[PDB]
RNA sequence: CCUCCGCAUAAGCCUGCGUCAGAUUAAAACACUGAACUGACAAUUAACAGCCCAAUAUCUACAAUCAACCAACAAGUCAUUAUUACCCUCACUGUCAACCCAACACAGGCAUGCUCAUAAGGAAAGGUUAAAAAAAGUAAAAGGAACUCGGCAAAUCUUACCCC
RNA sequence: GCUAAACCUAGCCCCAAACCCACUCCACCUUACUACCAGACAACCUUAGCCAAACCAUUUACCCAAAUAAAGUAUAGGCGAUAGAAAUUGAAACCUGGCGCAAUAGAUAUAGUACCGCAAGGGAAAGAUGAAAAAUUAUAACCAAGCAUAAUAUAGCAAGGACUAACCCCUAUACCUUCUGCAUAAUGAAUUAACUAGAAAUAACUUUGCAAGGAGAGCCAAAGCUAAGACCCCCGAAACCAGACGAGCUACCUAAGAACAGCUAAAAGAGCACACCCGUCUAUGUAGCAAAAUAGUGGGAAGAUUUAUAGGUAGAGGCGACAAACCUA
């Protein structure tokens, strides 16, 4: 857990133990080429490879292999408009692998926009102004700019 | 000049200073004379994952729930719901003793049992 | 995100239960020990002369031969007395400049009202 | 903006806040007593209206004190009321001339005395002054005894009172058994003062000290609240029984 | 979700997390304040459901609904009365349909009418002794129910169905709670079968 | 010597009102119209009472 | 065509020429679009150097310079023993770049290894005419310091005398 | 008509009243924003100085106990520019504003933000339509310094007299000041808008009121006493002390390292000569590449040489192979 004061652990004590544990993890897509087996995570910075390991194989239950991290330190370059700098939370990325030579990729959460379901409070105004665009476009260059509304 | 309103990270200082800064990490163990890490098995947090095979609650409530008034639960509270009823069943008949109260779960002291609560042994 | 209120409801759920949990332990806490505050420590004057809460960091050496806690003092000293006043002063004014500040707003309340 | 009280009063509203104000009431009156103490380093008029030569009008005159300095070695030590004088001289005797700074500097001479009531030797740097009023007042348990606060101007002389006090309130054996009669004479040599115990202890502290002995006596563990609990359920259970 | 408003932020119809918000009052102008009527909260009578009547104006006397209510500068909207015109859809080559647009009026030129007579009535709070705050009229006596409705959550619950990752009622109103002297983690390790032979040692605290 | 040009908006009119809101638009009609009527094609010629 | 340059290590704010939309306005000494930009996407994963050493007493005079002749003087840059206790083990900091100090995208300055010119890297010229003046480069019929206070840029390659 | 001019609110200063506050979890004395290990040493001190006395060496209210008369009295004072009491009658509890202001004013403040140095520290302008910006409408325009609309037309401190008409005709040496004498070739100035510079006692003058008494205790009085009006500038130096900061460039020292091809190497604090340390001269520029540069002619380059890292010596001083040289342009 993070934000919370470990207990001073001597020699031949207990085994430190944690029940509601306070870690986060973000499963992020992979930017550049990464081979199938290794996976990238997003994990906070109060976290190292073996909590990382007992997280996964604890809860998910995922045999993980090698856990490699680094630190990612965030942009601090954007001004605002009183002149001063914008700090970008930083955070902790991973790249587990797996152990039984499984292969896993990312899937899409995204194409499948077929919806079109009764809209009563926001597809009619779209379907009233598509009609009014329907209506009104129908200039004629050869009226010169009279309107076109007196049937005289 | 350098900087000064930013924070002191681990990516300002020389050689000499990258290693003990950190990010915050717990350590989970020491050194010794070759440059090696010593890693005590005791150090790290195991994570106890209770089974969840048989267990029929959502993470979401549905909006059928109807709602109650908001009470904090005091140590009072808990202490004439737990500890009452049995006083009053020792003291109806005859056998209540106030030298003793070690049998309702009272202690006094902490340093007998492992999981204390004013000196807090346990993580989270 | 198409549903992000998900989110702050799992956010505000988790921490009803953190909130709930504490309150169990602090009551479970008041009825064995009888102290609030399961984190130690005492009321000390720093060298800046300001009245802080001290937390106690748990060592495993004591305090009467630690080389670096005896370096870390916890005394006024004759010399911050006018800093302090200096900074009473200021926050006086803080304050009364803020009453000046509602005053007038309730004038020009009466007045325009 | 201004102040509600005066610079020179936050001390007393500190001393009347709230970890100072439980504080006993002699020890209060004795911090707040402040006396002028004697006359060393100047001699002090006579009457308080004199007769100036050169005209036939009668003046009132006061006696003002002089600025003296107490270095550590005067808190350890035994000294009388003197210390070190940082004033000015001018050259020959002339207040057309040039103004220095000249500081004295008491004598020291490293003797060593004998307490009759603490029955202990120790090696005090005394000075000429001391060793004239302890030879004045018949004895160095006297001279310590009779002399008040503003007259020792030395802890150990505070420290060494307490004692005293404490050993002749208490009635704690001095010497030792089998002959009562020597800690008897002793206790009726030195009976026109006998402090009580209450009273005797806060003689001669500092405030830092007095604050810590205070919060020392006021510290008390918090008691657990199971005990006040179940006190208050056979309370009313008896309340509710025997009615 | 949280962001923090200026000190001096002019509420101007629409609400703070919005686009059209932010390009009209960026956080760089300090425009002057409108001061308002400081009108408690017990002192507000009139609620968003409820049928009024504008005072003055364009159309004086008419009747209407509101459907949006503003505290912090006392602002109304009356359901398609007070009125005027614009344009939604414009472009480079093209513009037109236009759809009037509602216009926020004061308090102080709403006031509340009662169904009975359809007449305007100032309204009063008077605090009845059966135990709840309903509305009293003044110079008729009649109470005036409280609107219903539909809350921010844009979900009525006399149609809701339970969805895969929601739970039902009898399982979240179940008496499981055994009140004792155990704390949660050793409870949950001697629940688990979890066992402990070692002690902990003395530590100090400073 | 560090100043730029403000003023940054846009002349176009796009979607706001039904943007996470609960205040809908109460409008006085419609689009067109609900069924085109067909006048007879000798309407010119029989422009008198009746046939 | 140049390479009197470049690649790494040492010191240094840490995201500072990758993509997307805006490119109407805004910074390129003008343009394309981008080393003088707005928001979103994520780089760098250690084995590299650090993060170091349980005590009680005791031990350590015959340099380096191919160290083998010889030869020295500035007399020198590197090592263990007996006893007690200790068989849990791989956690942490950075791995981007066209980058630093001088108000700057400055003909200024920066420590060691690598081929001392190569496999690193860049363009003195926007176009039009050949005004005067100024600066940088090759030589000239005869004299070679005769002009200048003085051999003052310059190339030949230059001896003797005096003072300090 | 472009450039650009005004639109009031964050509030700002002092009164009366009131005594004002400081942990949601973690981190904060080592390289603060660092969870985890063996010498515990760390405060108790006449402030000084400028100015004045036309210098200045004695001296010069500042000292933190409520008014006033005594009284600026006795006194202290190179007995002089000045300083200055005491004894004494005495000192009516409770009420929410500005004959002050509105962004060059009022706190510097939307802020102790950017920016400068390693460092203490210094430190500045900000925001204007509107009831409905979910009314991107058609208007409200009109005034200063700079511009086109609409350049010049011979002659003259730019001006006056004038006629039927700009010039043509006659006269006429910009502005304030130190100065007898200034447009003089002496000083200041490009304009517009905001801001900026005569504050006060004893003794005097005038006008009400009372009167041998005046005056709301105290003081004066052989026509006096009380009250009111009336009056005495701004900015600009080198110097001194007190509290804190600097050897990262440069002077010196300390501990561990690195650098120097090749030839002649007479054994060498030897020679030529790469890289390197410093710069004797010519030419280029002095608002330049640069608040100290560009090529060679230059001296050294096996040692009194240079350099990466870390520490110490700082002003009543540091250092100094002594230039009064250096101590962050
Ligand atoms: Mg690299
Ligand atoms: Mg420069
Ligand atoms: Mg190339
Ligand atoms: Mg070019
Ligand atoms: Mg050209
Ligand atoms: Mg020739
Ligand atoms: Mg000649
Ligand atoms: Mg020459
Ligand atoms: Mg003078
Ligand atoms: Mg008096
Ligand atoms: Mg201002
Ligand atoms: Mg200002
Ligand atoms: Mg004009
Ligand atoms: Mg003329
Ligand atoms: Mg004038
Ligand atoms: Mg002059
Ligand atoms: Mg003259
Ligand atoms: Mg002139
Ligand atoms: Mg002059
Ligand atoms: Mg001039
Ligand atoms: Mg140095
Ligand atoms: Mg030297
Ligand atoms: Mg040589
Ligand atoms: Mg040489
Ligand atoms: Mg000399």
């Amino acid at each position: 857990a993070r934000n919370v004061v470990y207990p001073l652990y001597r020699l031949g004590g207990p085994q430190l133990r944690v029940f509601r544990t306070n870690f986060f993890i973000q499963l992020v897509r992979p930017g550049v080429a990464q081979p199938e087996d290794t996976v990238q995570f997003r994990i906070p910075m109060e976290m190292t490879r073996v909590d990382l390991r007992n997280y996964l194989e604890g809860i998910y239950n995922v045999p993980v292999a090698a856990v490699r991290t680094r630190v990612q330190h965030g942009s601090n370059k954007r001004r605002d408009h009183r002149n001063v700098r914008i700090k970008k939370p930083d955070y902790k990325v991973a790249y587990v692998q797996l152990a039984h030579g499984q292969t896993f990729t990312f899937p899409d959460l995204f194409p499948e926009k077929d919806e079109s379901p009764e809209g009563s409070a926001a597809d009619d105004l779209y379907s009233m102004l598509e009609e009014e665009r329907q209506q009104r476009q129908s200039s004629d260059p050869r009226r010169g700019g009279v309107p076109s509304w007196f049937g005289l | 000049g350098a900087d000064r309103m930013s924070k002191w990270t681990s990516k300002r200082g020389p050689r000499s200073f990258r290693g003990r800064k950190g990010r915050g990490a717990k350590g989970i163990g020491f050194l010794t004379s070759g440059w090696r890490f010593v890693q005590i098995k005791e150090m790290v947090p195991e994570f106890v994952v209770p089974d969840l095979t048989g267990f029929k609650l959502k993470p979401y409530v549905s909006y059928l729930a109807p709602e109650s008034e908001e009470t904090p639960l005091t140590a009072a509270q808990l202490f004439s719901e737990a500890v009452a009823p049995a006083i009053e069943k020792d003291f109806k008949d005859g056998t209540f003793d106030p030298d003793n109260l070690e049998k309702y779960g009272f202690e006094p002291t902490q340093e007998g049992k492992l999981f204390q609560l004013y000196p807090r042994n346990f993580l989270r | 995100m198409p549903s992000p209120e998900r989110l702050d409801k799992v956010v505000d759920s988790m921490d009803a239960l953190d909130k709930v949990v504490q309150e169990r332990e602090d009551a479970l806490r008041l009825l064995q020990t009888g102290q609030e505050r399961a984190r130690p420590g005492a009321w000390r004057r720093d060298i800046f002369g300001r009245i802080i809460w001290h937390k106690f960091k748990q060592w495993v050496i004591p305090w009467h031969l630690n080389k670096r806690y005896n370096r870390k003092r916890f005394f006024a000293l004759p010399y911050v007395d006018h800093f302090l006043r200096l900074e009473r002063e200021k926050r006086a004014r803080i304050k009364a400049r803020k009453e000046n500040l509602e005053r007038k707003k309730a004038k020009i309340l009466l007045k325009k009202f | 903006p201004l102040h509600k009280y005066p610079v020179w009063l936050w001390k007393r509203l500190q001393l009347r806040e709230g970890i100072c104000s439980r504080l006993p009431g002699h020890y209060l009156r004795s911090l707040e007593e402040e006396r002028t103490p004697t006359p060393v380093h100047y001699r002090p008029h006579g009457a308080k209206f004199k007769i100036n030569p050169k005209n036939g009008q009668r003046e009132r005159v006061e006696d003002v004190p002089i600025p003296i300095y107490f270095p550590p070695e005067s808190q350890r030590g035994l000294w009388g009321g003197e210390g070190w004088i940082l004033g000015q001289i001018y050259a020959n005797n002339d207040k057309l001339s040039k103004r220095l700074k000249k500081v004295w500097k008491p004598q020291l001479f490293e003797r060593e005395f004998y307490s009759e009531i603490l029955d202990k030797k120790f090696t005090v740097t005394v000075t000429m002054r001391t060793l004239d009023l302890i030879d004045e007042a018949y004895g160095l348990d006297f001279y310590i005894l009779k002399a008040s606060g503003e007259d020792l101007c030395s802890k150990f002389g505070m420290d060494l009172k307490r004692g005293m006090l404490l050993r002749l309130a208490r009635q704690d054996p001095q010497l030792h058994p089998e002959d009562p009669e020597r800690r008897a004479a002793i206790y009726d040599k030195y009976k026109e003062f006998a402090i009580p115990e209450e009273e005797a202890e806060w003689v001669g502290l500092t405030l830092e000290e007095a604050i810590e002995k205070q919060r020392l006596l006021e510290e008390k563990d918090p008691v657990p609240l199971f005990k006040i609990y179940v006190a208050e359920l056979i309370q009313q259970l008896q309340q509710q029984a025997l009615s | 979700s949280k962001v923090t408003l200026p000190p001096h932020y002019r509420y101007g119809m629409s609400p703070p997390g919005s686009v059209a918000d932010k390009r009209k009052n960026p956080p760089w102008i300090r425009r002057r304040p409108v001061v308002v009527e400081p009108i408690s909260d017990e002192d507000w009578y009139l609620f968003c459901g409820d049928t009024v009547e504008i005072l003055e104006g364009k159309d004086a006397g008419k009747q209407g609904k509101v459907v949006q209510v503003i505290r912090q500068r006392n602002w109304v909207v009356v359901g398609g009365l007070n009125t005027h015109y614009r344009y939604i859809g414009k472009t480079m080559d093209y513009r037109g349909t236009m759809i009037p647009s509602e216009a926020p009026l004061l308090h102080r030129q709403v006031k509340l009418v009662d169904p009975m007579d359809r007449k305007p009535t100032e309204i009063e709070w008077r605090f009845t002794e059966a135990g709840e705050r309903v509305r009293v009229s003044t110079r008729s006596g009649r109470i005036i129910p409280k609107p219903e409705f539909p809350r921010a959550d844009g979900i009525v619950p006399e149609t809701w169905i339970d969805g895969p990752k929601d739970t039902s009622v009898e399982d979240a109103l179940e008496r499981t709670y055994v009140p004792c002297l155990k704390t949660l983690q050793e409870e949950v390790m001697e629940a688990m079968g979890i066992k402990e032979t070692r002690k902990y040692k003395k530590v100090y605290w400073y | 010597t560090e100043k730029e040009f403000m003023q940054h908006a846009r002349k176009a009119g796009l979607v706001i009102p039904p943007e996470k809101s609960d205040r809908s638009i109460h409008l006085a009609c419609t689009a067109g119209i609900f069924d085109a009527y067909v006048p007879p094609e000798g309407d010119a010629r029989i422009s008198s009472l009746s046939k």
